[PDB]
């Protein structure tokens, strides 16, 4: 409000006055709801449990459950599952993702040998912001599984692209590292009150050569007839 | 009953029983629509993607034989034999264990009943379900991971 | 490894240093943005009020023997932070074992009792708890709390 | 010092993390004997001249100033603290000039007064994570400025 | 209602159950996000960095054999077999001890059950879990630290 700047001035001088505010109520209700959901689903001891239709199932339930906990516990799924719930309540829709990860890393040990160590292999999960999902607009969001395509907007670190190329996951790499510099044009942004615009973006030089930064990318899954798309018969 | 004027105990329980109801209905929607999807997906991958060796390492002594882990791809595709469960209607393993203990008592008596069931296994199973998870170690002969793999290999 | 300061340029020391510095500088940008805000919370913790003009007079009266009103900032908010910090300390730190272990399979059960003992030696004999209380206050007070670990 | 290009929640995904620290001269010296530190002669020189703290706590908090950092030993020499930074980085060795590999690894460096590098080493812990742990009051999962109860 | 006064045996149990709920949700966030990280890290180092000799010294009679302490590096990297736990959902060792005691009584009856289990060990284990921790010292033969290492 216009009257506010004056009040702030008074406060600086030592006096006191009224500055305006928006009442809390609604926030409190969202927060109370989020709690109900976290307690009902996430804070439980097993989280994912299995029930069996026939006798054969009973034999397999105990083991399956164990393998599922390794994955929630050792794959750090829960931090991301809390957000999915907030999002739905806050924005109206919440989108999550799933993938399989085999992780390997290298470490130098002293003379001066190198080693490849094997880490977690299992499913991992992630959250897609509201502004990042790309859906099929011709089927309902509820009916997403029926439509032709779904995809997400993502940022990929150059170092990762390069490592992947060795394994065989990626290709056309030379052309890609070129875009590190101007790749990020951010169209949909957060509210002005929220900060983190960033600077000297993604461009840290390295001692001998190259630069280390990210490239904007999109991942899409499509249902297709191979003959038509040229990818097979 | 949200209005409060000196509520007694039944009254107190009553408005909260009722207020929760609209929130529980949301949960139920969430559970069927999206939690289920995630859960089913995780189950498919764990069954198909993990190799048998990895399955022993992640699951250990819980794998009492071939049946416990091995599965044909048909089952994975048709989703047969097991169903995902969630927070909204949880399963109580403790109750199940107590029934099993009663069954075992009956099998002990009535020697004819005893002839056609394997009592030791019922004891091991009940204990594991209750949560002990170490009964196997206590047994005179203990199976190591390498030993289990060999058994699975059949 | 040893990188030595020959002082000559085109040296491993010189080339590496430059790189590291760029990284430190990018990082420093974040702090700069959040600094003013973090400093305000401190005033709130300490319940400070910029003094009023009428106040100096009052202090003078008090010295002479009389009494008058000197202004203040109301407590409420402080009380709520303090009540919250307590909840957290009780839930996590004041417990008997603090770090406990649960096991997925039978093999784990064999190893749980020993591991736990080794973990207490470390919390108890390494004086971790005094530092864990602060991490919790910081988060509530400032919004973020960072902790570290070393052998 | 964080990486400003990934969210604070997602710190483990970014290239670097580090802290600003003060090291006592006596410690640097002891370490040099064990083999932990190097370039020591140059470092002791900065004892008298190394103090600038750009970001400081609010005046109300009561942080004070000794204003006289160093003390002289009987035989000559001064005991004091040299300001330093410790940073952990993920790097491709070939490029950084430290070896031949094309795969990213983690290393730690300590730089003193932004002029000399007093320590560097590979990191060899089975997990690949940087050694720091962070707690935040607010529940957004994407980049934001976190709030605290007082604010 | 949080602030109703002259409350019954039920309000005392209703606003407070409710009020704590928003605080518990904070705890849960803290637990998953950062406490977990610390805990997992401590666990890795203790397993990898300590030498076996040091492990006997820190852990003592709790090391009943090779299995108890020795571990391959694969496990340390893949985090298999044990999971960190915290204050928010604690484990009750006392209850576990009681179930084990019932198990022990059953082993004693039904001599066939007795044949395939080691009863002495169940007794030692239950006692240690409950917190005794001196049971071993009272046995006729006592193992010293040097003996354990061997």
């Amino acid at each position: 409000n216009k009257k506010d700047k004056a009040a702030i001035e008074k406060w600086n001088k030592g006096d006191t006055d009224f500055k305006s505010l928006v009442m809390p109520y609604s926030y409190a209700q969202l927060m109370t709801a989020h709690a109900y959901m976290v307690n009902v689903f996430l804070n439980r001891d097993p989280i994912f449990q299995t029930d069996s239709l026939n006798g054969d199932g009973t034999e397999r339930e105990l083991a399956l459950e164990s393998m599922l906990q390794y994955q929630v516990k050792a794959g750090e799924m829960e931090p991301s599952l809390l957000v999915w719930f907030m999002d739905a309540l806050r924005y109206g829709v919440g989108v999550l993702g799933d993938y399989w990860e085999e992780h390997v890393f290298h470490q130098t040990v002293f003379v001066k040998k190198t080693r490849v160590v094997k880490g977690y292999e299992g499913c991992k999960t992630f959250n897609v912001m509201v502004y990042d999902f790309i859906p099929d607009p011709r089927v309902a969001l509820c009916k997403y599984q029926e439509g032709e395509f779904f995809g997400r907007r993502l940022d990929l670190n150059v170092l990762d692209l390069k490592k992947g190329a060795k394994f065989g996951k990626y290709f056309n790499v030379e052309h890609a590292e070129a875009l590190v510099a101007a790749s990020k044009e951010e169209m949909y942004r957060r509210d002005p009150s929220i900060g983190q615009q960033r600077s000297l973006k993604d461009s840290t030089m390295t001692p001998k050569g190259k630069q280390v930064g990210d490239i904007s990318c999109v991942e899409i899954f499509v249902r297709l007839v191979p003959k038509d798309w040229g990818l097979g018969d | 009953s949200s209005p409060s004027s000196r509520r007694s105990a039944t009254e107190f329980r009553g408005t909260t029983s009722f207020a929760s109801s609209r929130l529980a209905n949301l949960a139920y929607f969430f559970s069927v629509t999206g939690f289920r999807s995630l859960a089913k997906s995780l189950i498919v991958k764990t069954q198909q993607l993990y190799t048998v060796e990895m399955k022993v390492k992640v699951a250990g002594d819980n794998i009492k034989g071939a049946q416990s882990i091995i599965v044909k791809p048909e089952d994975i595709s048709g989703q047969f034999d097991i169903m995902p469960v969630d927070g909204t209607l949880p399963v109580d393993r403790m109750a199940q264990a107590q029934f099993w203990m009663q069954i075992m008592s009956m099998v002990a008596g009535n020697p004819v009943l005893g002839a056609e069931y394997r009592l030791g296994d019922i004891f091991s199973y009940t204990a594991r379900l209750a949560g002990l998870k170490g009964i196997d170690k206590m047994k005179i002969r203990i199976l190591d991971d390498d030993q289990i793999l060999a058994l699975i290999l059949a | 490894m040893e990188i030595l300061y020959t002082g000559a340029s085109e040296s491993l020391h010189s080339t590496i240093l430059k790189a590291l510095l760029e990284r430190i500088d990018l990082g420093d940008t974040f702090i700069s943005d959040n600094y003013t805000r973090w400093q305000a919370t401190e005033r709130y913790y300490m319940m400070y009020k910029i003094p009023n003009k009428k106040d100096k007079a009052a202090i003078e009266k008090w010295n002479k023997g009389d009494t008058d009103f000197k202004s203040l900032v109301m407590p409420y908010s402080y009380a709520q932070l303090m009540t919250a910090h307590a909840y957290m300390v009780n839930v996590f730190l004041n417990r008997d074992p603090i770090f406990q272990t649960d096991s997925l399979n039978g093999d784990g059960t064999e190893r749980e009792l020993a591991l736990e003992s080794m973990l207490q030696y470390q919390v108890k004999a390494g004086e971790m708890e005094p530092s864990l209380l602060v991490w919790f206050m910081d988060a509530l007070r400032y919004g973020v709390g960072v902790l570290g670990d070393y052998w | 010092i964080p990486d400003p290009r990934v969210a604070l929640c997602k710190y483990q995904e970014g290239e670097f993390f580090g802290r600003r620290l003060d090291l006592n001269v006596l410690d640097l010296k002891k370490g040099a004997k064990f083999g932990k530190y190097f370039n020591v002669e140059h470092a002791e020189a900065l004892v008298a001249a190394s103090k600038e703290e750009m970001y400081r706590r609010d005046p109300s908090i009561g942080q004070q100033r000794s204003l006289k950092d160093s003390t002289m030993t009987p035989k000559g020499k001064q005991v004091g603290d040299i300001s330093c930074v410790e940073i952990f980085v993920r790097l491709v060795p070939k490029d950084w000039g430290l070896g031949d590999s094309e795969f990213p690894e983690m290393w730690v460096f300590t730089v003193a007064d932004k002029k000399y590098i007093v320590a560097a080493e590979p990191v060899n812990t089975l997990d690949d994570k940087f050694p720091f742990h962070i707690l935040e009051c607010e529940i957004d999962g994407y980049m934001n400025k976190s709030r605290g109860l007082l604010e």
